[PDB]
DNA sequence: AGCTCAAGTACTTTCCGGTCA
RNA sequence: GACCAGGAA
DNA sequence: AGTACTTGAGCT
């Protein structure tokens, strides 16, 4: 993310979100879970059409 | 130190639907999803004409 | 019948051919979809029966 | 390598034998230019490369934002001012070595603690 | 989101002409060899020249865009590692204040 | 699955290891390079001047293609010089002279001369031997893992023990070679390609 | 309250939805996975910001895989039904010598590495020595033929000066930025096969453009207006001696923001469709 | 020395799995037969440099006396190890006759690394004897013994046509085995015949079943 | 409650040190491949794994 | 986006090509 | 000319606003 | 009624 | 949506 320095291996900069959700996410936090959330969306959608395929 | 820009506010990362939703930074990543294709369904005060 | 230009014989009959293909088949590999004057092309009985939706 | 053009024609040079004096020359298929070779050397593949490790340090490093500082210490002028980055060589296998660039001398070192460098 | 705009679009050339008038020898007469790490000057995807004090030719557009001598909505880049300045005027581009 | 025998021996483990997980010439490799030596018996590049004066004493080109060996990678594979030659050596018989440093040496080299134009047929000998030579291995077995998995087994006095075994985890399949390699379990030997199996072992 | 935007045709709301799209101008590159004969490829999607917009995509492309040899570079010219080894493209611009051919692909004459997977390239092209004879070859490969010497060669020039590189310049006097920039793509091209610098994010959102109803409308009109500048070139066929149809660019307009199949007119499959639709009103928000 | 020793083990470790198949066909080979030791192997078959000697590795077999009684008709058997890598019509010519003379019903080969199609035309030349030909380095591991591969066993006439009879079968409906089968090489199964496959069950303990040969 | 939730704090916190231990190793060329995995593959397998841990 | 489709983009789209044997000249929107 | 392939093709859930003779 | 388009447990 | 088979065409 553009709010990042170069180089940056750190678990905060590749998407570790250190907060629960009685705390909060940060903003990166934040995206990050949308990115990974977004990723479980598709292939749920995906799943279903090929596990249907699959039974016929 | 190196900054050349501000944020002007995190929360305009999201979009009109979303913004409705409180405290979604709170919430498991798709259930802000759902919340924001919901409330496009439903009811109330569309326009005072 | 009448005075056979020899070709425009061979014409018609590619055009009766063509006709009485696209009206089986009118989703056939070797280009052109036969279409109702719209654009909307023709129904075949072929497509009337490729299923999930359509007669079987 | 390092491979050069015929003068007359500047089109690429190549090698022929000169059996009867055992040396090589580089020839011209454009003209009739030759020339004795300056190395043994012709051809080299290099699979294990180096090259490129340390792409675009222009003198303007320093004035990219988005690089990272340290305090490191350069091995010249000692100071504690610099920016560094991984091996810009995009392969796979590649190490996480770092590499500094002083902001004041510019000279490149690294954080490598199996090697020693230069670049 | 809720600051995204979209680029209407604009026009180049007093860009083209602002750019060659601030330093930028045109591709017609390059030769690399001879200036070997000159960062050259893209616009909308068009190669136009070569500059050898980019650092400072930033300098100028980024304060003529904030001025709003270049309009606030064209695109500019400079890309140190990689040597490359790219600019973009066409439409189509969103983006968001900051 | 290992030898019924040898089931923890490790080093057996670790020896079939390296007796079928694949290796090539181009995976030991630094550089090859071409260099105009005329004289065979005397060498323009001064650090191969030791490797003549043996691999000579106690007719062939002036083309000499050069090959420098990773150290490191030579042993992770656990590999000599004298083995790799050997190999290359036997590749092309008796039209490809070698000659290479010793695991000894500062540096890790290998010389080779053919037996008008030269200089392709060599660089053509170069991608025969950086993509189709083998060292160890059998093909299509590209990583190879060790695990100790536990292994259910009846004690001499009855009862099903933990009696855990080493296994062979391969990236790749060949069926009708590996099976046939010694010092393994050819009578458990497994895989996820049942289209293999199928060919094998019958339906 | 209400914020516009919208349009009102036959009555019903409709909304232009926005469209995106790969940017176009824009150079890529990508690795062409395993089965290819192919395994790097420069591309750019170049076309005229306004004015007909050609869509003709330069491929270049480098033969050989990661493990072959005669690593040669081609590249397809649009109308053209082979591909052309560049330094032949090079030559065909004027770019005659090699080397004066390599100054243009690599700015580094210390880059051995790159300069290595030239020497191919070079030999590839070796046997065109001469523009003219550059340009016979190129336009030996049609389109067809147009079987006549003079004919092929006075092509070739053509498709060069429009169709090929087609931003840029169009018009003439300009071979010298048509073949620096080939070099520059040859060089982004030999960058990524080099591990030197990264294959191009196709998602990457800086790449893409996201059309409104501005430039929607613009491509329609476009398409329109000049259905209409040809009925008058009719009906001035006609008077072989103000009736013209104004039908044609309203009920055109028409059809698509009431259908939302964006494309003259009723002959529309494939056009794209949805792009207009009724607008939601169930709530503000929505 | 060299890597002399380990086609020497290997000739050997085919040998015992060849013994092993022609004995399961239900022909007489002893246990110890099969058990041959590698040491004994050596010293036997082995020249004055301890080099393989194939030409003097083949053998005949009898069916079992229990054999006799299932399938009558089931002749004696030739075992064919050739010297030569490349197999030829040469050798394969001589071969041939030698089973047409001695009326060995049938006869099997067993090559090292090909053998030539103009030999592989002398195969079927000669019924009824029938002739098979099996790649040495295949029979080096006894698919048989294999985990996964269960029991099959040869049905008689007699025994086919009652299985069809007390399942009411075509031999359309029955299950099937292809030809190529590595079991049904290994077997010798001809078209028609059906083999009992008994496998154990997680289910029912043992099992019953049934293919036939394509 | 608290006490639980300082002490959970920690637990992450140390594990984030492990991460930038293991980081500075890699950094250093010390840290060595696992079989099969680049120097690179071997490093995040260990952040990964860390980071879970910490979760967990 | 249709706001400077109007002012500028619908006057070029009028005169890029047009003129025939008859040329359109500046555009007016009501 | 033929013969090889990579690159080409079509094909793989229950509900509830427009244009076409 | 074809056909296209959009949105739901 | 990735794999299927099958078509197709281009190159040595
Ligand atoms: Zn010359
Ligand atoms: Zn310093």
């Amino acid at each position: 993310l553009p709010h990042f320095s170069k180089d940056d291996y750190s678990p905060e900069s590749k998407g570790f979100v250190e907060n629960s959700y009685l705390r909060g996410l940060t903003p990166q936090e934040f995206f990050f879970h949308a990115m990974g959330g977004r990723e479980g969306l598709i292939d749920t959608a995906v799943k279903t059409a090929e596990t249907g395929y699959i039974q016929r | 130190t190196t900054f050349t820009h501000c944020e002007i506010h995190p929360s305009m990362i999201l979009g009109v639907a979303a913004s409705i939703i409180p405290f979604p930074d709170h919430n498991q990543s798709p259930r802000n999803t759902y919340q924001s294709a919901m409330g496009k369904q439903a009811m109330g005060v569309f326009l005072t004409n | 019948h009448n005075g056979a230009p020899h070709h425009a014989i061979e014409e018609a009959e590619s055009l009766l051919q063509f006709h009485v293909a696209t009206y089986m088949d009118n989703d056939i590999a070797g280009q052109p979809q036969a279409l109702q004057k719209s654009g909307r092309p023709v129904k075949s009985i072929r497509a009337r029966l490729k299923g999930k939706e359509g007669r079987i | 390598t390092t491979f050069r053009f015929c003068r007359d024609c500047n089109n690429m040079l190549y090698p022929r034998e000169d059996k009867e004096n055992n040396r090589l020359l580089f020839e011209c298929r454009t003209c009739s230019y030759v020339e004795e070779a300056g190395s043994p050397l012709v051809y080299r593949h290099e699979l294990i490369t180096n090259i490129g490790e340390t792409a675009g340090v222009v003198q303007d490093i320093g004035s990219d934002p988005t690089l990272p500082r340290s305090d490191r210490e350069c091995p010249k002028c000692h100071s504690r001012e610099n920016v560094f980055f991984q091996s810009q060589q995009r392969r796979k296998d590649t190490s996480m070595v770092l590499f500094f660039v002083c902001l004041s001398c510019s000279h490149i070192f690294t954080s490598d603690q199996k090697n020693k460098r230069t670049q | 989101s809720l600051m995204s705009c979209i680029s209407v679009g604009t026009d180049p050339m007093p860009i083209i002409t602002f750019l060659s008038e601030w330093g930028m020898e045109p591709l017609e007469d390059y030769v690399p060899h001879q200036s070997p790490d000159a960062t050259r000057v893209f616009v909308n995807g068009v190669w136009h020249g070569v500059h050898r004090n980019p650092a400072r030719l930033m300098e100028t557009l980024r304060t003529l865009r904030r001025k709003g001598d270049i309009n606030p909505e064209v695109s500019m880049i400079r890309d140190i590692r990689e040597k490359e300045l790219k600019i973009f005027t066409d439409a189509g581009r969103v983006y968001r204040p900051l | 699955y290992l030898e019924p025998g040898h089931a923890a021996d490790q080093e057996q483990a670790k020896l079939i290891r390296s007796a079928i997980e694949h290796t090539t010439l181009k995976s030991v490799t630094i550089a090859s390079e071409i260099y105009y030596d005329p004289d065979p018996r005397s060498t323009v590049i001064p650090e191969d001047e030791e490797i003549i004066q043996l691999h000579f004493s106690l007719q062939q080109s002036p083309w000499l293609l050069r090959l420098e060996l990773d150290r490191a990678a030579m042993n992770d594979k656990d590999l000599t010089m004298g083995q790799v030659g050997e190999r290359i050596k036997q590749t092309f018989k008796n039209d490809l002279f070698v000659i290479w440093s010793e695991d000894n040496d500062e540096k890790l080299i290998i010389r080779c001369r053919v037996v008008a134009e030269e200089d392709h047929m060599l660089k053509k000998i170069e991608n025969t031997m950086l993509e189709n030579i083998t060292l160890r291995g059998v093909e299509n077995i590209e990583r190879v893992v060790m695990m100790k998995y536990d292994r259910k087994v009846p004690s001499p006095t009855g009862e099903y023990v933990k009696e855990p075994e080493w296994v062979l985890e391969t990236d790749g399949v060949n069926l009708s070679e590996v099976m046939t390699v010694p010092g393994i379990d050819p009578t458990r030997i497994y895989t996820n390609s049942f289209i293999d199996i199928m060919e094998v072992l019958g339906i | 309250f209400d914020m516009g935007g919208y349009f009102i045709i036959n009555g019903s709301e409709k909304v232009l939805i926005a469209q995106e799209r790969s940017a176009g101008n824009i150079v890529q590159v990508f690795k062409k996975a395993a089965p290819s004969p192919i395994s790097h490829v420069a591309e750019i999607r170049s076309a005229l910001e306004k004015g007909s917009r050609f869509i003709s995509t330069l491929q270049v492309k480098l033969y050989g895989r990661e493990g072959s040899s005669a690593r040669t570079i081609k590249a397809t010219l649009p109308y053209i039904k082979q591909d052309i080894p560049i330094v032949i493209i090079f030559r065909a611009l004027g770019i005659i010598p090699d080397g004066e051919i390599l100054e243009h692909i690599c700015y580094d004459v210390n880059d051995w590495q790159m300069l290595e997977m030239l020497k191919p390239c070079v030999e590839d092209g070796f046997v065109i020595q001469d523009r003219e004879t550059a340009l016979d070859f190129i336009g030996r490969r049609g389109t067809a033929l147009g079987i006549k010497k003079e004919k092929r060669i006075q092509y070739a020039k053509d498709i060069l000066q429009k169709e090929f590189l087609p931003h840029i310049t169009q018009l003439e006097g300009f071979e010298s930025r048509k073949a620096f920039f080939l070099g520059y793509m040859i060089n982004r091209l030999l960058l990524c096969a080099l591990d030197r610098k990264d294959q191009d994010d196709r998602d990457h959102f800086g790449k893409k453009r996201l059309d409104l109803a501005g430039p929607l409308l613009a491509q329609l009109f476009k398409t329109l207006f000049k259905k209409l500048t040809k009925d008058i070139f009719r009906y001035m066929q006609r008077t072989v001696e103000l009736a013209i149809n104004a039908k044609t660019i309203t009920s055109g307009l028409k059809y698509a923001l009431a259908t939302g199949n964006w494309g003259e007119q009723k002959k529309a499959m494939s056009s794209r469709a949805g792009v207009s639709q009724v607008l939601n009103r169930y709530t503000y928000s929505s | 020395d060299q890597e002399n020793e380990r086609n020497i083990s290997r000739l050997w470790r085919a040998f015992r799995t060849v013994k092993e198949m022609v004995k399961d066909r239900g022909y007489f080979i002893t246990q110890e037969e099969v058990e041959l030791p590698l040491e004994d192997f050596k010293a036997k078959y082995c020249d004055s440099m301890g080099r393989p000697q194939r030409k003097m590795m083949s053998f005949q077999a009898n069916p079992t006396e229990e054999s006799i009684s299932k399938f009558p008709d089931m002749g004696s058997l030739w075992v064919e190890f050739c010297d030569e890598p490349s197999v030829g019509v040469k050798t394969m010519k001589t071969f041939v006759i030698h089973i047409q003379e001695k009326n060995f019903q049938t006869g099997i080969f067993v090559y090292q690394n090909n053998i030539t199609p103009s030999a592989m035309k002398l195969v079927p030349s000669i019924p009824p004897a029938t002739i098979e030909t099996f790649n040495e380095a295949a029979l080096v591991v006894n698919i048989t013994h294999h985990e996964l591969v269960p029991k099959h066993i040869r049905l008689s006439s007699d025994e086919k046509r009652e299985l069809l009879k007390r399942y009411r079968l075509k031999e359309s409906q029955l299950p099937r085995i292809q030809r190529a089968d590595p079991v049904a090489l290994y077997l010798g199964l001809k078209r028609g015949e059906v083999v009992k496959i008994i496998r154990k069950s997680e289910t029912s303990g043992r099992y019953a079943s049934y293919r036939i040969c394509m | 409650d608290g006490p639980t939730m300082r002490e959970i704090t920690e637990t992450i916190a140390e594990a984030k040190k492990k991460v930038l231990d293991v980081t500075k190793e890699a950094q250093a060329n010390l840290l060595t491949a696992k079989h099969g995995m680049t120097l690179r593959e071997s490093f995040e397998d260990n952040v990964v794994r860390f980071l879970n841990e910490a979760r967990d | 986006s249709f706001n400077q489709f109007v002012d500028y983009t619908l006057q070029d789209i009028i005169c890029e090509d047009s003129t025939l044997i008859i040329s359109f000249g500046k555009i007016y929107v009501t």
